[PDB]
């Protein structure tokens, strides 16, 4: 969601942030990610 | 490691100490000398020069816009000095005891726009009430009165700092003479300040917008000449390289792309 | 022959693909990708869902 | 001429090598390359070997930790920013936004406190998370920066310190948005750069440390060895090798060990 | 005119630049050094040593002790501004204002007697009232001033004068501004000089004592060996070895030594 400075959004002890968060990137298909969709990751689009 | 185009031995080298050593140089500004863009190329005419060259030019911007986000200095630390200067000495000076004026206003003019002020016309009253102080009325000079042995040599210090923005200094006004004491040299202390944060933020935006155009210009020119092969390879460096981009983003592309530079090296046609 | 153990056992281990589907041009360009990963403690299952998202890029009539 | 018993010309250059680019290779610990204790090995078997490898080792002891406390870098100037950052803004934030100035970087005073720096960082984990937001929740993130991008880079370039403490670089912070302003300054990088500072120390002394017991040991060995021969240069070595060694001693005796070649290349049997 | 054993000319140009030079470098002491407890061995076999190096040892202890003893900078002069601090300011502000410690008072004016050893030990107390008026609610300070670079480089500074006593260097404590009241200020003039003084009478003690104690050593070494012949030239020689020395004895007895070097040596075998 828009302007996520203001609160504090966690998925763990963690807020996730811009900066906490990586980009999801459609095209290269990262294992990384593949792993973290198990795991408690939150991940965006960059389009906000 | 390091990635680039179809270059020799030279041009990467040169390339390298270049982007390195970006902050020595003044007048930073890779629209400006055209030593770097003209040079990064493979010649052989312009037939096998085109495609190549521009994802030679693409690595280019981008890899200059990384550096400069990774090498752009706290501006931060001279607004705390502002801040300083502007809380501790002036407010005390214009509300406490002195009182040459009205709390609200004088208290207000300081306060408002902590985030992003650009305003000159708070700098111009401070500016009147330190001529006031000084020896004349006129505004002909605006920032530190009685004494023009230091003027064209901060103006020299703003002018470096438009040239290079990732290397400051600040002039620190001289102790033994003055106009007056603690107060005009608090209050010139705070223009100059103020002047040198709004320079150096005004001089990264438009590089950050200067780079972020070029590389958004750059991938339509890409993409045209990329979009009409079918082979597999191909279209994946058609999606790699049409993957959007921001500034903030293009630090995780430019390891991306060194991951994918693995094969779209090969993937030219 | 010291890197092909590693590519086959990846292969069989991404879904057991038989060598007819390992010679597929998604297979041949990606497995030397996924050789150089997976000796970390990743996933298996990432390593299918990336296989299935890039056969289906790949597949865009 | 770097003086060494009987070794082959190319094991003398991969010593000196090895002795001249230690600042330069990775994981600076005489233990990590056995290629350099293989190439100490002496000609003609263990019959040659069982007395004179121990001498040949008790020299590169010796000279490993000369090189090793001359090419010492002094880490004072990392130390500095770490007054700078700490000094000018962790108490005058404190101060102004009205934290009753809690000291607790001043209980240290020093470099010499080595411990209770883990509860200083604990204690700017939550001034960082206060700073960056009013809920407090004290969090287990390990950096207030909350950059999760490139604290793998920091980790990594924690690990290249603990490999190489002999050349180290110092890590930085970016701007696009700050969550500290300014403030990210004395608790993202007081927390980086005392993390890096304990950091050499320790891996400093560890290495000093393992030198010395190492040529204790060859000492002991060393001497063992030699005590059966009566002869009169043969105990004249016996006294000359049997001087104990501090690291104060230890320049001065590589002076006594350099003089002494000459005559004790005829002196062992 | 200082002339040794059976030395070369370029040993015994070693030993006179190391006694013209000790003050020079640092941590000045034979166990710091063996260069010249190794350069001091004479060669041709270790039967040499066990009839010539025992002398020439002690020959080395003599003239390091007349060194020290003729080198010794007197530290009164800033015990001098001890007792001015002492005498000035602390009896002034106890008597005066907070009259209830006029014991402790009392107590200090016998801590300028010249017991300073005893008295350094548990001083603390009177930092501990200082503490109140460099910050109020007298909670804690550390052991030393409040400054963190003045009391990092006054552990510094106290380090090089242990290790080099016969060159020392004030600190110079004073600010042109302070947070600090200038009588605290004074305290920490007092502390800081106090420390210095009893370190440095402290470490030329300890290397004083290790000079006498080497030089008896010796002496016996040198009458036990030398006492088995018979001849009138050995009997002569073992009665001048045999004399006794102080401290103040050692200066005439090298004086005696150098006239009687002539004879000693032709009555060494």
């Amino acid at each position: 969601p828009r302007n996520d400075t203001n609160a504090k959004i966690t998925a763990d002890d963690t807020p996730l942030t811009q900066n906490t968060v990586r980009v999801r990137n459609y095209e290269i298909s990262d294992v990384q990610r593949m792993n973290l969709i198990d795991s408690s990751v939150v991940f965006t689009d960059n389009d906000r | 490691s390091i990635p680039f185009a179809w270059l020799d031995r030279d041009k990467v080298q040169r390339l390298t100490n270049f982007l390195s050593n970006l902050e020595n140089l003044e007048n930073v500004d890779l629209r400006e000398h055209p030593y770097v863009t003209n040079s990064c190329v493979v010649r052989e005419g312009e037939d096998v020069d085109e495609l190549k060259t521009l994802y030679n030019t693409f690595i280019l911007w981008l890899m200059y816009h990384y550096v400069l986000s990774k090498r752009k200095p706290d501006y931060n630390a001279i607004w705390q000095d502002i801040t300083k200067l502007q809380n501790v000495v002036n407010e005390y000076l214009k509300s406490k005891g002195l009182n040459k004026g009205n709390f609200e206003n004088m208290f207000t003019n300081k306060e408002k726009f902590e985030s992003q002020f650009s305003d000159i016309h708070r700098a111009l009253l401070r500016l009147g009430n330190s001529i006031r102080w000084g020896s004349n009325v006129p505004i002909d000079t605006p920032y530190v009165n009685l004494t023009a042995e230091d003027s064209s040599e901060i103006e020299n210090n703003l002018q470096d700092a438009e040239k290079n923005m990732l290397w400051y200094t600040v002039y620190n006004i001289n102790d033994p003479w003055d106009e007056n004491g603690y107060l005009v040299t608090s209050i010139n202390k705070l223009v100059y300040l103020g002047k040198l944060f709004v320079t150096l933020n005004q001089s990264w935006s438009k590089l950050e917008k200067v780079a972020m155009s070029q590389i958004v210009t750059t991938q339509n020119h890409l993409s045209g000449h990329l979009r009409k092969n079918e082979n597999f390879n191909a279209v994946y460096s058609q999606r790699v390289l049409q993957t959007p981009l921001t500034g903030q983003r293009v630090e995780s592309f430019l390891k991306i792309i060194t991951s994918d530079y693995e094969i779209i090296k090969s993937s030219l046609e | 022959k010291e890197e092909e153990k590693k590519k086959q056992q990846m292969l069989t281990g991404v879904l057991g693909l038989q060598p007819t589907m390992a010679n597929h041009p998604v297979l041949g360009v990606f497995l030397p990708k996924y050789a150089k990963q997976n000796g970390g403690n990743v996933d298996k299952t990432a390593f299918r869902l990336d296989l299935i998202r890039m056969l289906a890029l790949h597949r865009l009539n």
